[PDB]
């Protein structure tokens, strides 16, 4: 997901402006849908929700625009248990042999001959919560098993939450509600209002370790491995009570990343360090921040976002619609400069000219140069020290960049990296003609429409994941509701999209409307005003009871 | 009563319910849901419940991408009686309105639902939904960001025999 907050001191107009990019699904149970709520008088909201939740989740009420984006905080722990040595089904606290609990559910099973048998299974539990297995990893053996407690398990106040955030006025207002609740489980916030404030939070259910326990209760060897494991035969690991938390357990309010400015705030995933280059988010828990080198859709997004020129809706409108591929700019000019110098290679050849052609883009008419960048790019990501200027702290912005091809062995590594992603792009048997839109679809009944954008990973803000089926690659998320708000005099106007279109229905007439024009990249007005609604051509209205 | 609920519709489908009350809007928002995606709610409600097997048999998966057996003991231990009573009895006079509001406005399309915009007409799982479903939902995405990452994990997790 991405996320583009601008405030007073850098709009083209003075006001607040959003961008709302949630990389969702396209299909199954977070497929989001598009609605506007009112009860006159005190709700009046638009946006997007998730099936059978009665709030919007991303959206957009008369002077606020807001929407969320996956954070890396933990929500859970892991917790290696020290088991009894007389007995694997207890595990010791304190030295205190405990025993697990048992929990049973039990599953009905259709059988091949249409009948019903009823299937029994054990669910082991701790003080901690159930028993997880990683075979290889996290086992449960003679000596230890790993539990895991989710902070979430206890979070009832999600809903509320979100219908609070429904009711908020502004900036400050969204602040205090998200606050006082702490009801959001596993995203940060980005808004902005008509006053010009522009806001992140990384504001949502975390454990809490006071910073004194956090050395001590630790598993050095898992939280390198990116894993909030502790050590669970100790009772001082336990999650620290603070009574300002709302819940037992969890981080209080104060201690989670905010950032209030009226310039920018951005989001691409990654952590709340670099949220805004010039005010850096740091000092917090490991479960919370940390310092880590950003994403190339961050490091893209601050490329067009530094400086002192005004923003316009049509500058954040074009950051996804021109689907530039982000990583090119790294490694593709050093990359073409070794095609250069190895010409006479046949096994070269197709890949080197397809390379040069590429217009750096994942449009629908972007050639095959980015099927061979995208092979190339797995295998150069194996490859160690093959960058040139490998990641820098002092210049997390500008770092890493171009292939270290004065080194024999990376030119040697990356030539065959080449030869190796060429190999495979032509053992596909796809003619070279074809375009990447003639590639990546989404199919709507027996047909099929080209979508433009590709995969976050390689820096494509429009992010598009897909898979290959049959002869295509199905796209199977990313994009999906996109909000670009401001506030002129008469009202918010928003524009947008629901990029799947509304209905999953291949029957309903909103089954692809939507996204023959995502393939087009033509958003549209999001009509939220009476007299907006009013003047669509298109209105139908009726209402029912019972 | 307390349902009633205006819906207006605009280009590509997008429904704007107006009430007085969350149980209203609740209504509104269900019937206009169950218009456009009736199927697909269905569908992960039977998720949800961990009666995919029951319907669809140990060869399938969810939309997750989860086997069906493994799905549904996930879903049977998150989605305990015990732990959806206590998720009730913590919500808002508000929000146990909008969720009843609900339930009974995707209900009202179920009952009258001709196949128009609904492709699964007829299939058992098709069915009326309770509130009980939509805290299902509900819970299975909350611990999206936890112990939902390790569904297949909790499943797997079963003590040693006897071995070296």
């Amino acid at each position: 997901s991405n996320a583009i907050a601008v405030g007073s001191e850098r709009s083209a107009d003075g006001k607040g402006m959003l961008l709302a990019n949630p990389h969702y699904p396209w299909n199954g149970a977070m497929r989001f849908y598009q609605m506007h709520l009112t009860i006159p008088g005190r709700l009046d909201v638009m946006g997007a929700s998730l099936p059978g939740l009665p709030v919007v989740n991303i959206g957009f009420s008369r002077h606020l625009a807001w929407t969320h984006t996956v954070d890396t905080s933990s929500h859970f722990t892991l917790y290696r248990l020290a088991l009894d040595p007389k007995d694997p089904r207890r595990y010791l606290v304190d030295g205190r042999s405990l025993p697990l609990e048992e929990k049973s559910v039990a599953i009905e099973v259709r059988g091949a001959d249409g009948k019903l048998s009823r299937v029994e299974h054990k669910v082991y539990q701790s003080i901690y919560g159930p028993l997880v297995v990683w075979p290889g990893k996290l086992d449960w053996n003679r000596s230890e098993a790993y539990a895991l407690r989710d902070a979430n398990l206890e979070n009832t106040r999600v809903l509320q939450q979100w219908y609070s955030i429904n009711q908020a006025s502004d900036v400050a207002d969204l602040r205090r509600r998200v606050e006082a609740l702490q009801g959001i489980p596993w995203v940060n916030t980005l808004a902005a209002d008509e006053q010009g404030n522009a806001l992140y939070m990384n504001q949502s259910v975390v454990p809490y370790l006071k910073p004194e326990l956090i050395p001590a209760c630790a598993i050095p060897q898992l939280v390198a491995e990116g894993l909030p494991a502790l050590q669970g035969q100790d009772s001082r690991c336990a999650w620290s009570r603070d009574p300002a938390a709302a819940q037992a357990g969890i981080t209080p309010a104060a201690q989670l990343p905010v950032l209030l400015r009226r310039d920018f705030v951005q989001n691409s995933n990654d952590s709340a360090w670099l949220t805004n280059p010039a005010s850096p988010l740091q000092g917090f828990s490991p479960l919370v921040s940390q310092e880590k080198p950003i994403g190339p859709r961050a490091r893209y997004a601050l490329s067009r976002l530094q400086g002192k020129q005004p923003l316009e809706a049509k500058t954040l409108e074009e950051m996804v619609t021109a689907n530039h591929v982000f990583s090119a700019d790294q490694v593709l000019p050093d990359l073409l400069r070794l095609c250069r110098d190895n010409q006479g290679e046949k096994s070269l050849a197709r890949a080197c000219a397809a390379l040069a052609q590429w217009d750096r883009g994942a449009n629908l008419d972007s050639g095959s140069g980015f099927v061979y960048f995208q092979r190339f790019m797995q295998r150069f990501a194996e490859l160690d020290g093959a960058w040139k200027e490998p990641f820098d702290a002092q210049r997390p912005l500008d770092t890493p960049q171009g292939i270290a091809l004065d080194r024999p062995q990376v030119a040697t590594q990356v030539r065959q990296a080449l030869a190796d992603a060429a190999a495979e792009v032509e053992k596909s048997g796809i003619p070279d003609g074809a375009r990447w839109g003639d590639l990546q679809v989404s199919t709507r009944g027996q047909e099929r429409i080209a979508i433009p954008g590709g995969d976050g990973h390689f820096g494509v803000y429009n992010a598009i994941q897909s898979v290959r089926k049959g002869d295509h690659l199905e796209v199977v998320g990313g994009t999906s509701y996109i909000q670009l708000v401001t506030f002129p005099e008469e009202g918010p106007k928003a524009r947008g999209l629901l990029a799947f279109s509304q209905s999953s229905d291949p029957r309903s007439p909103h089954y692809r409307d939507q996204t023959e024009l995502f393939s087009r990249q033509q958003w549209q007005t999001l009509p939220f005003s009476d007299r907006q609604i009013d003047a669509d051509p298109q209105l139908q209205r009726l209402s029912i009871r019972e | 009563t307390g349902l009633a609920a205006d819906i207006r519709w605009t280009a590509y489908g997008v429904p704007h319910i107006r009430a007085k009350d969350e149980r209203g809007l609740g209504y509104g928002i269900g019937y206009a849901y169950a218009r456009d995606n009736a199927c697909l709610l269905a569908e992960e409600i039977v998720t949800a419940r961990g009666e995919r097997a029951r319907y669809f048999g140990s060869e399938g998966k969810s939309s997750a991408e989860l086997d069906n057996l493994p799905s549904d003991i996930f879903y049977a231990w998150l989605n305990q009686p015990e732990a959806l009573q206590a998720f009730w009895q913590a919500q808002t006079p508000a929000v146990r309105q909008l969720l009843e509001g609900y339930a009974a406005g995707f209900n009202r399309f179920l009952r009258e639902a001709d196949g128009k915009t609904t492709s699964c007409l007829g299939q058992p799982w098709l069915r009326a939904i309770a509130t009980d479903d939509l805290l299902r939902l509900t819970r299975r995405w909350l611990v999206e960001g936890g112990v939902g990452q390790f569904a297949d994990a909790l499943v797997a997790a079963a003590p040693p025999g006897a071995e070296k």
